RNA sequence: GACUCGGUGAAAUUAUAGUACCUGUGAAGAUGCAGGUUACCCGCGACAGGACGGAAAGACCCCGUGGAGCUUUACUGCAAC
RNA sequence: GGUUCGUGGUAGGAGAGCGUUCUAAGGGCGGUGAAGUCAGACCGGAAGGACUGGUGGAGCGCUUAGAAGUGAGAAUGCCGGUAUGAGUAGCGAAAGAAGGGUGAGAAUCCCUUCCACCGAAUAUCUAAGGUUUCCUGAGGAAGGCUCGUCCGCUCAGGGUU
RNA sequence: GGGUAGCGGAGAAAUUCCAAUCGAACUUGGAGAUAGCUGGUUCUCUCCGAAAUAGCUUUAGGGCUAGCCUCGAGGUAAAGA
RNA sequence: GAGCUGUACGUAAGCGUUGAUCCAGAGAUUUCCGAAUGGGGGAACCCACUAUCUUUAGUCGGAUAGUAUCCUUACGUGAAUACAUAGCGUGAGGAAGGCAGACCCAGGGAACUGAAACAUCUAAGUACCUGGAGGAAGAGAAAGAAAAAUCGAUUUCCUGAGUAGCGGCGAGCGAAACGGAAAGAGCCCAAACCAAGAAGCUUGCUUCUUGGGGUUGUAGGACACUCUAUAUGGAGUUACAAAAGAAAGUUAUAAAUGAAGCGGUCUGGAAAGGCCCGCCAAAGACGGUAACAGCCCGGUAGUUGAAAUGGCUUUCCCUCCAGAGUGGAUCCUGAGUACGGCGGAACACGUGAAAUUCCGUCGGAAUCCGGGAGGACCAUCUCCCAAGGCUAAAUACUCCCUAGUGACCGAUAGUGAACCAGUACCGUGAGGGAAAGGUGAAAAGCACCCCGGAAGGGGAGUGAAACAGUUCCUGAAACCGUGUGCCUACAAGUAGUUAGAGCCCGUUAAUGGGUGAUAGCGUGCCUUUUGUAGAAUGAACCGGCGAGUUACGAUUUGUUGCAAGGUUAA
């Protein structure tokens, strides 16, 4: 996938378009990605072992990768990604 | 089938035989020899090139249907007595090959 | 057992039905057609005259140039001897 | 364009058409709501076609042509669903009673007492066959011809030296 | 616990039994057997519109040719009524 | 190159940039059953023996290997029987079984059916069984086809031709050659004879073994003669002899890189859509993404790529190799064969006038002055040389793999099977054989409150929607209900239709809609029939599904093109 955990992305489609964030998890089997403060859902949680008081929890739900563009840390702009081989390991490049 | 009435074909007799050595000739009536230019001798191979006969079965026979105008020197495998009497009548020589 | 009550709950059948009687009529035996005669609406227990009731494409009978099993001095065969 | 004679119809011949799915080309509709579906008092000589509104939530017309798994009311048709009969037949040989308990709930589970039945069996073993039905705890959707707290049923754990 | 198997077994003999099948088991295939028989065969309007006879037929509820219908075309002292 | 520990709408413990999970090549491990093979057995079990270790104080235990049968072959031993031989033992090889129900060759081989019956005939050498099996098989380098005065192995396609023919001359069956194409490729033996052995007494001559030689028609070979080659050249594992290896190239099996819009607005839950602007394009394939994207993602065109394994192609190595002419004194040139009789079968050809080919049985040539065929047969002529073998390609089929395509299906369709299906279930067994797809973009899968034992519900909340609430897109009809506008308890009803008050409504607004006191008229639908309301048939109802099709020929009409010409097939 063109983004991985820890990357800053821009959201380009959906109810949260224009909002940027830090990829918290990646689910490459589903081509989905979890972004901090994006696609916030209200989980109606019974009390259990984790969250013992229960409650209506406001937390992040995954966005399809095709809906995020990588933030070039140089210009702070969304970009497409290239791949250049720098001696040892290949590294992502911007446009 | 006639519903059990003996079928027509079985009421009437078989006739004759097929000759193994039967010779069918390609026919060239005179009227089509007017296609050629006076003085010309007319062979089989010439009648092929002109496309008056495509297949020459057994050979070329000339028959007397219509009438000829040009003094040809026709040579074919056979001739109608009448055809031979009509080519000469105009002023041409028939020879058999 | 039936019947009433409480529980549970099938089936064959079924063109749609507000589904009388008589005499006639008609594919010649009509709940349904005609002319009459009777008959307020809805059920329950009973009975089987009718619905040519249900069941099973009649076993009888005939037909089919349909089968099958059996017979023989039918025809043609085959084993065996 | 008009006169004249026609226009009942089974088997059947002839003709012109409607609609369905698909293709091509052209031209369109559609999240400001496609197909489908429901409703209506609209239009055409028929097959049929629109329009409007609801439902629906993503595809679909029209024109010309082409190609066909192209149109159903009947086949004791096939498959599915649902009626009718009907709260009807039946609930599969048999003796139960009360008290106490349990429980949301008890003719139907547990206990007690009395009663009744089998007793050359309806008792006790064992082989076949079955294959976990055995035991304990929990359960009561379905199964049990009713009920059910119960069970040869469901769920866990066990159990055969 | 074994044996005999379908053109076959078995039969104190009935056409009796051979897995709720037996005048020849079951299953799969040949196989969409064949069926001059029965049933069924789906949209519309327009024009015309029969026959249920003859002859022959192992034919008689089948078929063929002819007759009677329809569509097209032709010639035609119009020959038809 | 950052996540991962399969599904599947779980808990736990963990792993990973010191490179995991994942993808491809190679390797290792691979219980037990199964041909199953140490013996047995009711498959997936039981029980051994022989070695060699191992454990125990020793039994009792453990590990590793070997141990089936037949065939061929070598070596040993070895009966009646004296030598032998059978038999027995050991060691090498080999087989066994399975299946792609296809295709192919062979052995065996129906019947229904058609013939309007049926027996010859057909169906049909089909189905089926059995064997062989190969990637193809079969056929195949003329004792051929013919009748120019000539072809040159086989196979397949077009054509010949529904002809010639066969046929209770019925039903039907039905060629071939010529011509045109695809593809092409030719070869090795047996025998004369030569050499060298062995075995024999044929006692110096015959019969077997190995090598050389040699392959064909008025001839070829042997054999004499001569001319050049003795690897100069040539050929090869696809026949023509048979094993071997290397190297380079290429293809396959993982991948890499890869242009251009977060453009502005509108609607919207969301934009890829509308409107308005740009841009890339050897890339406007396909898919996904919250609606329809060439410019968001995976990609796509183009361009790169392989440590490993396999395939193919070249080249090298390696292995292997004699060809012309001239003479016909003599010799050789496939024998229980060819042919023939008898009985069958195959040939399109049913015994026919029946050539040709094969089987069983019996008889049985010639053998270079020789032999066969040309559809009885003879003569002439022509063409050919059997009784030995091998041989690629063009052809057939598809259990499979890779890439794709479809005026093919879209959940009763399409496979029986979109779903844990040859399952469940049925059957003693062979065998028969289903039903069953869709929450949402995302679980955001309904905290909390309330009635209830629970189920279920009502709120609250999530969501665009919950009348999307874990079998959850849409949600028709039958069928079941609740409500109520009109009618209905003196009526005889195929249920409507025409006339028609009254009452209630108000539309796609037009000589409208609902209901219907009362009056007239009125015997469902279908099938089958001379005739059916029929007391004849069929249908409980609703829904889906459910019947003149295609191929190749014939004929006729219409259309179009060309026209005494028209048209190509493979
Ligand atoms: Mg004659
Ligand atoms: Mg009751
Ligand atoms: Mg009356
Ligand atoms: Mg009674
Ligand atoms: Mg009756
Ligand atoms: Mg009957
Ligand atoms: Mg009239
Ligand atoms: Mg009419
Ligand atoms: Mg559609
Ligand atoms: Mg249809
Ligand atoms: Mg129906
Ligand atoms: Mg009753
Ligand atoms: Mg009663
Ligand atoms: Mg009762
Ligand atoms: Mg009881
Ligand atoms: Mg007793
Ligand atoms: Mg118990
Ligand atoms: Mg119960
Ligand atoms: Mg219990
Ligand atoms: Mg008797
Ligand atoms: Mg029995
Ligand atoms: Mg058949
Ligand atoms: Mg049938
Ligand atoms: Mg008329
Ligand atoms: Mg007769
Ligand atoms: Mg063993
Ligand atoms: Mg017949
Ligand atoms: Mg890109
Ligand atoms: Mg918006
Ligand atoms: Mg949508
Ligand atoms: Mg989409
Ligand atoms: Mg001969
Ligand atoms: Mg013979
Ligand atoms: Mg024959
Ligand atoms: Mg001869
Ligand atoms: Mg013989
Ligand atoms: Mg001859
Ligand atoms: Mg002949
Ligand atoms: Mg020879
Ligand atoms: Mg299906
Ligand atoms: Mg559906
Ligand atoms: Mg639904
Ligand atoms: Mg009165
Ligand atoms: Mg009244
Ligand atoms: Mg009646
Ligand atoms: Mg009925
Ligand atoms: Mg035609």
């Amino acid at each position: 996938m063109h983004v991985k955990k820890g990357d800053k992305v821009k959201v380009i489609t959906g109810k949260d378009k224009g909002k940027s964030g830090k990829v918290l998890a990646a689910f490459p089997k589903k081509d989905r990605v979890l972004i901090e403060g994006i696609n916030m859902v209200k989980k109606h949680t019974k009390p259990s072992n984790v969250n013992p008081q229960g409650g209506i929890l406001n937390v992040e739900a995954p966005i399809h990768v095709s809906n995020v563009m990588l933030l070039d840390p140089k210009t702070g702009e969304p970009t497409r990604v290239g791949y250049e081989v720098k001696g040892d390991k290949k590294v992502r490049v911007a446009k | 089938f006639e519903g059990g009435q003996l079928p027509l074909f079985r009421r009437i007799p078989k006739r004759g035989f097929t000759n193994i050595n039967r010779k069918e000739f390609a026919i060239v009536n005179l009227d089509v020899l007017n296609r050629f230019e006076d003085g010309t001798e007319v062979t089989p191979e010439l009648l092929v090139e002109t496309g008056i006969i495509r297949n020459e079965k057994s050979g070329i026979k000339i028959l007397s249907n219509g009438n000829i105008e040009k003094k040809l020197t026709v040579k074919a495998n056979k001739f109608s007595a009448a055809a031979k009497e009509a080519i000469e009548a105009a002023g041409g020589k028939t020879e058999v090959i």
